[PDB]
């Protein structure tokens, strides 16, 4: 019935015996293929999705910043330094600042001074690659016999570019036999994962943000790269400076995305709306009955 | 305050109820008197960690904290 | 600290060397306690202005100076 309910419909039949039979699968319609003395099938791709595909870049969207050190030295006694300018967990900044009797100084003049607070990232979001191939279509068999329900589900077959021909059985009449090829879908672009909503990026925009990021095969999500997009270090003082993080970039970021084709995604994997053909074999299926 | 140590320095862990009051801690080279003039506030996570300078016969200038004796490290929190 | 006046309400210049201490000072309704939580620094032409509020048995918020008994007032230089 699902078939029939449908207004993209295309009926499909073998001109030749133990043939292959060509057929185009698009979501939201469906296929209907019959033969001499073979059960009527319907055809329905109803998913499209890439499973696990590669992380780029994480970058941090919100952070905090915790024990803030200052460390400077007199005009003379050259640049001064912290050991926590060797962990990276921290953000650091060298400067100079005025110096004098009035702050324990030989000699009024410029001398270094270093800062450093430790990063701590409280919210982030991943850009991911979707490659042609591990990307799983789902597709329906349904004989169409009629018989009625309200236990009796057309086979669901799931497969990849790079799978080989697939052998489905329909529970009482044999098995059919198919393979599809995912013919024209781009992945130069980027998949933005921001709290489970993602979205379609051009690369190269996504490279070129401005946030703290870490190479996607990380798990420590600790040694950030250029936190000073998020921190902004004051005009020092004589033995003391202040750092401030930004606030959430979350909001800049989604007032940012508008425009850019928005993707759906449900238990981690993004979901698009696939194209196949493909060719099937009905030599091994025979009337039920 | 608790009293600990920073790289063989003295180093000064100051608490919201401490804000206002002279502090001193003895030394071998005698009894050590801090200044600190700090946005001073509760010990939380949000530290910040710096020297207070040994000044003598100096009036200060662009700081907040200074000892008269021992250069000392200071800690405190910000939190309210 | 100077005491003074502003409007017959008190008023307290606040110098440099009483940072961290309980501000006290008489009045016709007893023995007045501000407690001053300030950028604090040396009394100079950059001064800053503004008023201290009472608080009976409520904790501060969003401010650094604050009496229990009277409203002051309070005055101080930020130069270091």
């Amino acid at each position: 019935m699902r078939c029939i309910g449908m207004s993209n419909r295309d009926f499909v039949e073998g001109v030749s015996g133990g043939s292959w039979v060509d057929i185009v699968l698009e979501h939201g319609s469906c296929v209907t293929t019959m033969a001499k003395n073979k059960p009527t099938l319907d055809f329905e791709l109803i998913k499209t999705e890439a499973k696990q595909p590669a992380t780029l870049r994480k970058y941090c969207i919100e952070a905090k910043l915790t024990n803030t050190t200052t460390e400077s030295r007199c005009p003379t006694q050259g640049e001064p330094s912290l050991n926590e300018e060797q962990d990276k967990r921290f953000v650091c900044k060298h400067s100079m600042v005025d110096r004098g009797w009035g702050n324990g100084c030989g000699l009024f003049g410029k001398g270094g001074i270093v800062t450093c607070a430790m990063f701590r990232c409280k919210k982030n979001m991943e850009g991911k690659v979707v490659q042609p191939e591990n990307l799983e279509y789902t597709i329906v068999i349904t004989p169409h016999s009629g018989e009625e329900h309200a236990g009796k589900h057309g086979k669901e077959i799931k497969i990849t570019p790079q799978s080989s021909i697939t052998e489905a059985e329909l529970t009482g009449y044999g098995t059919v036999t198919m393979e599809c090829s995912p013919r024209t879908l781009d992945f130069e672009m980027v998949l933005l994962q921001m709290e489970n909503k993602a979205w379609l990026v051009h690369r190269q925009w996504f490279l070129d943000l401005p946030l703290p990021w870490l190479p996607g095969a990380d798990t420590q999500g600790s040694n950030w790269i250029q936190k000073e997009t998020l921190v902004t270090f004051k005009n020092p003082h004589a033995k003391k400076q202040d750092v401030v993080v930004l606030g959430s970039q979350e909001g800049a970021m989604h007032t940012a995305l508008t425009g850019a084709t928005e993707i759906q995604m449900s238990s981690g994997n993004l979901l698009f709306t696939g194209h196949l053909k493909c060719r099937l074999r009905m030599d091994k299926l025979q009337l039920k009955g | 305050f608790h009293l600990t140590t920073r790289n063989g320095e003295p180093h000064m862990i100051v608490s919201r109820q401490e804000k206002g009051k002279s502090l001193l801690f003895k030394t071998e080279d005698g009894v050590n008197m801090c200044t600190l003039m700090a946005d001073l506030g509760e010990l939380c996570e949000d530290t910040i960690t710096y020297k207070c300078p040994l000044l003598r016969q100096n009036e200060p200038e662009d700081i907040d904290c200074w000892c008269n004796s021992t250069s000392t490290w200071v800690t405190y929190g910000t939190c309210t």
